Parts: structure tokens; C-alpha cells; sequence
């Protein structure tokens, strides 16, 4: 038991993805984003619930019920 | 006097005193190896093989050294395809010194 002898348990520390650092890594160039499109752009991607322009599920279905206040 | 024998899937024409590099053999350095399958022996007259291997042909050799050959570099590359791979290789060998050729 010395400060240069302690070791973490196996599996506790995983490394972490580093994108854009060469071919050998497997995440070089595009960095896992594919080619072009909105999802490849910095800060790109659509908001939660967006399904294209199709009326989303949470707006296609009717609202129902009321909150009690006595239940609280 | 020379003779032809097959060792590691390959054939070699040898004469007494000559050192020949073969594929790795599972013998120690100072041990003596005998090749009993002699394809041809030619001294003054030549002895062929009605059937493969001359009847009483034996080549005696002494193992000399075990080692690895020169490093070769394998390069694989696919242009415009974001693919590249490199690998090294050193092939094992066994040198033997021919001591005697027996008709
Ligand atoms: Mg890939
Ligand atoms: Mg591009
Ligand atoms: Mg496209
Ligand atoms: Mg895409």
C-alpha cells in the first residue's frame, strides 16, 4: 500500500471518444457524423418532437383531464 | 557430387560443405538432421528416381543457427477511400551445413 501502487478496479475507467485524430482511430475526418446534411453541422439538429413538418404526435392527440390539488 | 532434397515445401540442390537456409525446423542447434527423401544424386554418373526418391539416398546435415530474416513492411492503401494499414514481418529460418551425401 503505497502511493505508486494503488490501482483502479478493472472496467471502472473507460477512455473517452476523441474525434478527428486520424484514420487509425476510426473517428477521423468526419468524426462519426456522416456526410453533409443538417445533422453534420455545428450546432445542427432539430428540436424535440419534430417529425419533419408532419403534425407531431403530442399535437395530434387530444388533451385530457385536470389536476386535483387535493391529491398533493 | 550434388544431391536434390525437399525440406520446407521447397527443393534444394546441395553439395558437401555447403550451408543452406531452410524453413524453421524443430531441432536444437548442435543436433544432426537426416533427409531421407533424396530426389536425385549425381556424382560421376547420375541416379534419378524411377519412383520419387532414390532407394538409399540419405543427406546428413548439422543444424547451425536459428534466426529471423530481414524485416519487410506491408503497406495497404485505398485512394479517396480514407483507408490505410501498415504491418511488419520477420520470417524464421534454420541454417544447416551439409556434412555427407550417401548414395
Ligand atoms: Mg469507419
Ligand atoms: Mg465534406
Ligand atoms: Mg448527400
Ligand atoms: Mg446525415
Amino acid at each position: 500500500m503505497r502511493l505508486n501502487t494503488l490501482s483502479p478496479a478493472e472496467g471502472s475507467k473507460k477512455a473517452g471518444k476523441r474525434l478527428g485524430r486520424g484514420i487509425g482511430s476510426g473517428l477521423g475526418k468526419t468524426g462519426g457524423r456522416g456526410h453533409k446534411g443538417q445533422k453534420s453541422r455545428s450546432g445542427g439538429g432539430v428540436r424535440r418532437g419534430f417529425e419533419g413538418g408532419q403534425m407531431p404526435l403530442y399535437r395530434r392527440l387530444p388533451k385530457f383531464g385536470f389536476t386535483s390539488r387535493k391529491a398533493a | 557430387m550434388y544431391a536434390v532434397f525437399q525440406s520446407g515445401g521447397k527443393q534444394h540442390r546441395v553439395s558437401e560443405g555447403q550451408t543452406v537456409r531452410l524453413e524453421k525446423l524443430d531441432i536444437a542447434t548442435g543436433e544432426t538432421v537426416e533427409f531421407a527423401e533424396v530426389l536425385m544424386i549425381a556424382n560421376g554418373e547420375e541416379v534419378k528416381i524411377g519412383v520419387p526418391f532414390v532407394d538409399g539416398g540419405v543427406i546428413k546435415a548439422e543444424v547451425v543457427a536459428h534466426g529471423r530474416g530481414e524485416k519487410v513492411k506491408i503497406v495497404k492503401f485505398r485512394r479517396r477511400k480514407h483507408y490505410r494499414k501498415q504491418q511488419g514481418h520477420r520470417q524464421w529460418f534454420t541454417d544447416v551445413k551439409i556434412t555427407g551425401i550417401s548414395a
